[PDB]
DNA sequence: CAATGAGGCCGGGGCATCATGGCCCCGGAATACGGCTCTTTTCCG
DNA sequence: CGGAAAAGAGCC
DNA sequence: CTGTGCCGTCCGTAACGTTGTCGATTTTTGTATTCCGGGGCCATGATGCCCCGGCCTCATTGAA
DNA sequence: GTCGTAGCTGAGGCCTCAGCTACGACTTTTT
């Protein structure tokens, strides 16, 4: 192995939540603009993504810059669901993406690491749950009947023997894991906050807690797209993800590690700290909404412990959430150029 | 009788900080500003310098919150000037300002402050109010941290109110804080000498690093005869023939000097004096022929010891033995490290070193001033013949020194120019510099009072001609800051010109900051700290403190 | 690991001042008069005096550069007497 | 459905109803009718809404950026389950050594076949007769044969190899007629790192001009147009356009540079020898590369089934016949020699 | 044991101006447009502000005050772009 | 006597030395001259010119040139490296080691104030209707005080006696007023003195007192004395006890009268006055008028300390100093006291 | 006239400081499969 | 001794 | 004569209403390799200063 | 929400200087 160089990184992402902005290239200045008012400004060179959620205004001008300066726009549906994005003219390495075509048009180490994901999303449900199950009485730490079932998906998924299997492998670790989410918040469900992790999985959200992993995962993925547009990858050739529209296949197949560390703990949190209350919510035009007040404190708040500091298992350097997701990339390409055997994990 | 008036409040906080410390402040004067003390008034004089509400004499129902008050009773013996009173009705409240935060000590009130509330309440119980009670009102914080009158805070008060009393009619002022770290923050070591009394008292201590020179600036020169002065604000403008040549920042300007025909405009005269900045006329050549005072410095303690002292021979022969000894021996270290020759002769002779010396042991032995007089003259006479040599590696181009053109008013050898100014200009130094610590010049125990050179401006100027004045003679005519054609002729004898007598007045500027370390004590030692520092002892050695006085031979 | 910087702009041309403005609002927030405040690490300072070496004439223009600590102590070192003087750090335009 | 092009930089693009509607100022001009579209031409600052854009991405349609000129700045893609389909069918076939000479050898000839109709019918050197020399006209022919089987990508380069260099031989004959001063052809290189002839100034630009459609014409689809069956990929190589400009390669890159002097529009003095074969002069650059656009835009039929179009939706029209050949419903690819 | 420090006057009052200028020529030397430089220790520092809290409305005047280390190694932390900067330290006037 | 100061009191005046004589120019044009002969202290006012010739002259004559503002206010002087004073300062600290010398003296001092006092008693006595003159009852037991206080043992003795000779003469000080009792003007006769003033007429009294510390030092300082060394009062503790040891006689002369002068013209008036729990403060409006009156007082013209040549109260202030400092080193004995 | 120690200088051992040379790495510039076959104007027999 | 290939040439 | 108060008088703040419009790579493409050179870096070398004490000179008290 | 934005012109607001006319500060002792 030895990823030794973790990436640095210059700038950082750009968020427009708002239906209205008006964003500016003046030289430099990536000003936005808001009904002819300007709210807020960027120098393109702290800029690092670009995303619109839902109608977001730009100027081509602006596009011109922004692939003047090859920055990753993501035209976004409005509860962040990724429905554009852009790549300058593709990725200069073929050898490196050829790796995964002859990998992925290989089934066995989709198997080998299919498994290794939600194994490795499994493995770290479960720490999530000894760190954020609410208990207050005779219930301080999460079950071990639980936890167990918890070791047995993980072996179950561990020993899938074919790519659908193991997606049963998952859904019951989701209905199960998620049943238990409602304890995850608040010494469980407190303000109106009743985790229905049933209407999990569904198009559309009827509850206040079952609005919020749909944005964040919807986020995850996004951040994945351009996470793995870095090292040369691509994001459509899902191992056992198959391709939807909008799903960028193996950017949803990679979140299975660390589905629970980004997701499972920032609402666990904002919840946790008071930023979620069932009032904050547009609570229909979808059986369930949210409002960008509080949306302007989860996008910044998203981004925030996403530059949380933890160390790589194979050399302990502490690497933030952002800066460890290239070092995991890179263990792919030499996995998928062989040069690692193994696939070091980093499940927590 | 009127031997002992009523005590200002502000002076016994200060008793129960340092005793030395306060004998100093309360029974006369000499303050100045510090970190605490610029912020002493910084705070105040935008909050407490302006008056308020009058103390009502007939005081029935309304809110105190007078202002700016003076009490004195003449029962108590003390006298106040109040920040600030709390009351409602006839139940008041000492209210006083501090400074910094809530200090990291019980209660958040340090011992003086506490005996401030109380005798201020005593005083405020004295005109028929009850306080039972104060407050700290920390402006940095407005923190304000009350205090209620404990009765042994009272007793103290009292304690404190009847020992600085003792103390000051006693006139014998107490020993130095024990190494104490109140030194750092009472601005007072520098005038205090703690363990400079301390380690020279015998009470023998190890300097820790010391409370050390700030706070004033340089002095200004204006050596050109026909500079025209005049005040830009709180600048002063040096315009020579009608345009600003230099401007002097009154702000850090120390002192101020006129050689020859040199004009400064009235209202600029106006501002030096109010900052008790001093203005030395002086010829076009350095005669120091005139000097001014502000209704004077007000110390007298000092001055009736001096005279006492100069009365008294043989502090005059006691002193005066020292004086010159401790020239010579500077004069023998000053020709020894500096000596240079070719070969066989790059070393001071031991027959030189005899004899220069040998005046020493008869200086020692010397049984009055006048044959001390001879011992130095011939001392300083054997000096001057083995002056020549140490210039230029011998004397440069009409850069020769006689040793008998020496000590006379027409120096007709250039470097015989060079020795008359430095030594014309510098002597001001110790006239103006020990000025400032009370003393007077004129009054010699060793030389005799006449016009133009004070009589103790010149008693310590022994040791220090062959450091200051003589070495850089040397070493402008060494370096080549003084050559033959910076000399000019006249009718009275050898003269430099306006470009070199800035080069020697700016090297010998140069000169004044230059740190060296002190023998006795050890410190890295600038030599315009040099002599202040040895002002201050004299009013102890004079007060009797130091039993003997640190010669500074190096 | 940054730091701030302030600029002093006394520039001699109107198109300098633009370039400048151009890319010195491109450069810093519009701070005082002839101020603005600028937030600089090892990086894009040098692209300053690339561009401000052109952006001004040498002999006319003249700018204090006002290059400042590393950006996350630096309001000790700020008395802006009127209009208090804030920097602009790293965050993410969320509209 | 047939790629929209936004023509005029200054319009406005929408989207009312299912109808991706263009716009002039406040007025109406043109309509894309979504339900069978393509691509949209963004040029240089005309602009469409971010409602007809994430629609656009909705539908997996494309939607394309041009500068003033044409110049390509980035494109916009749909993160659908369509486009990579093909590009895992490109990647699928792309290894795949029988379709990889399949599709070789089917190039091959539609190069072949069509250089011996630019000559003979724009050979204009009569003398006696401008009909290209039997002989001449038969080797091709039988070089057609030899491309029929070729039973390698190295055996297809050996008959293609000698098929270049020989009508290299020849191309001063479709010429001027005869010989324009300067602008004869030495029957010799292709300017490959530099330019060596008049001729060499005009035949590698125009090809770098060609190399450009065929890699954003196939990028249109769902086709990493870097991938290529015939030329083996070497870091960098275009690879898809170069095995599949080859029709064309004579046909536009050729004509182009021939009626750029055929009807003698450029000439010795319009460029400078400099540092190399030749160096055109901007105004003849930029004749040429209008002249590039009378050529481009030529009109044509017949792609697969009878319709007359421009160049350049003949340019396009192969490679979604290409991904339909790609496991699509087209089970052999057409290969349109005219 | 000094610093150097500069000013940043941007005042909204003529008159304040003066009493600035005054007080602050009387304070640092006039070093560009809008600034002077300073020299200022512990001490007079604090006469400033004192002198210039009236000396300024702190509504409409606006300066940022400029204080800067210990005087002695400043020309690193210097770029006058046009006329250069310089301190004025701690020498006696001899004229 | 040796000579006079010279008064410049013009701002505009330009002052050069033409060789002996001390010229005085306003607008170039001669204004009038001192020769350097009679000559003294130079008094200056603001921003006016003096040549350095003229400067060095004084200087080389050692003649202590002093400077004052426009409207007279002091700054200070400007003294030469000679010996001429030092000897004066070197005896004044010999000799104030001399008891006759404070005893003597100070006798002298309290003898003259007394019949000051008394002397002012049958000027200013204002019983009008009735009362035109005073007690001589209390005009002899003021001659029977001063002859105790010529005759006074020891220091305890002669301070007592001087400061009941001040109570009884302060008992009848509320009687010369405007012909009654000054209603609104409180004067105690007891609550003298004490720091904060408890009467608007302690006020009065105790602000021209104020403003004689601050001319006596000047003007003792004026020559080479020390203030701050005194004879008969305490030196130590912040207090000038020489110009104090001096100025007792002229509190009646110079400030008493001035009191009785500001509020019987009705200048002051009880709206000029604030009250704080036993503080009796002026308005400024009153204190810069208050002060005014002090230099109509101070300009008035008085012929005899020893020679009648009707000079000013200011410039009778060194007449007594310079003759003072001839009693030091045994010039004139006795100090011929100037009282009225 | 002569004593046991002060003052001070001479007089170097100690070492940091700089700057150049050794080394290593890196980068570019060029040469060689490596390497097939179809075709086309001076030779050998 | 001209053919005629074969060599080697240009190059791919 | 020292302000400070206008008195202006240009130059140093921005922001903005016009018509420019701009602007576009570049002279392919066989490759892969290795070696050679440059540069940087690193290590070692000597040298200069400051320091410190032995040594000298030499008090001056001690001593006859 | 019509090309959008770069670039130039005016009108006002800061910033300083040269050139004029008024003027004529100073306040007890204490914090």
């Amino acid at each position: 192995p030895r990823p030794i160089i973790p990436a640095d990184g210059r700038g950082l992402p750009l968020y427009v939540q708002s239906p209205k902005a008006y964003v500016r290239k003046d030289g430099d200045c990536l000003v936005i603009e808001e009904e002819r008012v300007r709210v807020a400004e960027a120098r393109l060179g702290e800029t690092s993504q670009v995303a619109l959620f839902g109608n977001a205004t730009l100027t081509t001008a602006a596009l011109h810059e922004c692939l003047r300066r090859e920055i990753p726009v993501t035209w976004l549906s409005y509860g962040g669901w990724f429905m554009g994005h852009t790549v300058s003219t593709g990725h200069r390495n073929v050898e490196t993406r050829t790796y995964q075509y002859q990998r992925s048009f290989d089934p066995e180490t989709c198997l080998n690491l299919a498994r290794r994901w939600i194994v490795a999303k499994i493995a770290n449900c479960r720490t999530l749950l000894r760190r954020n199950w609410r208990g207050e009485g005779d219930e301080a730490k999460a079950p071990p009947g639980l936890l167990m079932s918890l070791q047995d998906d993980m072996r179950h998924a561990m020993r899938a023997p074919s790519l659908e299997v193991l997606l049963g492998i998952e859904g019951a670790s989701a209905g199960r894991y998620f049943q238990h989410f409602s304890r995850m918040l608040r010494g469980g469900d407190g303000e109106g906050m009743g985790f229905d992790f049933t209407t999990r999985n569904r198009r559309p959200p009827k509850d206040p807690v079952n609005a919020l992993l749909s944005f964040a995962y919807a986020m995850l993925t996004r951040e994945w797209t351009v996470a793995l547009a870095a090292v040369g990858l691509d994001p459509y050739r899902g191992f056992y993800h198959q391709p939807r529209f909008g799903r960028p296949a193996l950017a949803l197949d990679m979140m299975e590690p660390f589905r629970p560390l980004i997701a499972d703990s920032t609402v666990l949190m904002a919840i946790n700290n008071g930023e979620i209350r069932t009032g904050d919510f547009v609570r229909s035009a979808g059986g369930c909404n949210l409002t960008d007040s509080a949306r302007k404190r989860f996008i910044a708040g998203f981004e925030r412990r996403m530059e949380q500091e933890v160390t790589h298992p194979i050399f302990k350097y502490t690497i933030s959430y952002r800066r460890l997701l290239e070092v995991q990339a890179r263990l792919l390409t030499r996995y998928l150029s062989g040069e690692i055997p193994a696939y070091p994990n980093f499940v927590t | 009788d009127g031997s002992i008036p009523l005590i200002p409040v502000r002076m016994l906080n200060e008793h129960v900080y340092c005793p030395r410390l306060a004998y100093l402040m309360w029974v006369q004067g000499e303050f100045s500003h510090n970190e605490f003390t610029v912020d002493g008034v910084i705070r105040h004089r935008r909050v407490d310098a302006g008056g308020g509400v009058l103390p009502s004499e007939t005081q029935e129902d309304s809110r105190i919150h007078a202002r700016s008050v003076s009490l004195s009773s003449e029962r108590l013996g003390i006298t106040a000037k109040i920040d600030l009173v709390e009351g409602e009705g006839a139940y008041v409240s000492p209210v006083d300002y501090k400074r910094g935060k809530r200090p990291h000590v019980a209660g958040g009130a340090y011992e003086p402050e506490r005996v401030q509330l109380c005798a201020q309440g005593l005083l405020l119980r004295e005109h028929g109010f009850a306080s039972d009670g104060g407050a700290l009102y920390f402006v940095a914080s407005r923190e304000r941290v009350p205090v209620a009158f404990d009765d042994e805070l009272i007793g103290r008060t009292l304690a404190a109110i009847d020992e600085m009393g003792r103390t000051a009619l006693s006139g014998t002022m107490p020993p130095p804080l024990e190494d104490s770290p109140k030194c750092p923050r009472c601005s007072l070591v520098g005038i205090c000498l703690p363990d400079e009394v301390r380690f020279l008292s015998h009470l023998s201590v190890e300097p820790r690093p010391i409370i050390p020179a700030d706070g004033r600036g340089l002095p200004l020169y204006v050596q050109s005869p026909k500079a025209y002065v005049r005040k830009d604000g709180d600048c002063l403008v040096i315009e020579e023939e009608r345009v600003r040549v230099a401007e002097a920042r009154l702000g850090e300007t120390s002192q101020v000097a006129l050689f020859g025909n040199a004009t400064l405009t009235t209202a600029a005269l106006h501002e030096c004096l109010r900052r008790e900045i001093p203005v030395t006329w002086l010829s076009y050549g350095g005669w120091f022929m005139g000097h001014t005072v502000s209704t004077g410095h007000r110390n007298v303690e000092t001055r009736t010891y001096q005279y006492q002292r100069s009365f008294d021979p043989e502090t005059c022969l006691n002193l005066a033995r020292r004086w010159i000894v401790a020239k010579i021996a500077n004069c023998r270290t000053l020709l020894r490290r500096n000596w240079r020759g070719e070969g066989d002769e790059a070393k001071a002779p031991p027959g030189l070193l005899m004899s220069l010396q040998d005046d020493m042991r008869h200086a020692m032995r010397a049984p009055s001033l006048e044959v001390l007089l001879g011992i130095e003259g011939a001392s300083a006479g054997r000096y001057f013949q083995h002056f020549s040599r140490m210039l230029r590696g011998g004397d440069g181009e009409g850069m020769g020194f006689d040793f008998t053109t020496r000590n006379r008013r027409p120096p007709k050898d250039p470097v015989n120019a060079l020795l008359s100014f430095a030594y014309a200009m510098l002597t001001r130094e110790w006239t103006v510099a020990l000025a400032a610590v009370g003393l007077d010049p004129y009054r010699g125990f060793y030389h005799q009072p006449r016009f133009g050179r004070p009589a103790l401006a010149l008693d310590m100027m022994e040791p220090f001609r062959p450091l200051i004045a003589d070495s850089t003679v040397l070493m402008a005519i060494n370096n080549g800051e003084i050559r033959t054609g910076d000399f000019v002729r006249s009718a009275g004898g050898c003269n430099l010109t306006d470009s070199a007598r800035k080069r020697f007045i700016a090297g010998f500027e140069r000169r004044m900051e230059q740190e060296v370390t002190h023998p006795i004590f050890k410190y890295t030692i600038s030599y315009r700290r040099l002599l202040e520092v040895q002002a201050r002892l004299l009013t102890r050695y004079l007060s009797g403190e130091i039993p003997a006085y640190p010669n500074f031979v190096t | 690991m940054e730091h701030l910087y302030i600029v002093s702009y006394d520039i001699r041309n109107q198109r300098r001042w633009r370039r400048l403005f151009k890319t010195m609002h491109g450069f810093g927030c519009w701070l005082q008069l002839s101020v603005f405040q600028c937030r600089l690490d090892r990086i894009r300072i040098i692209k300053m005096e690339a561009a401000i070496n052109e952006i001004v004439n040498h002999a006319e223009d003249h700018v204090l550069i006002l290059d400042l600590g590393p950006a996350e102590n630096v309001k000790p070192k700020v008395s802006s007497i009127g209009k208090t003087f804030d920097p602009i750090l790293r965050q993410a335009v969320i509209v």
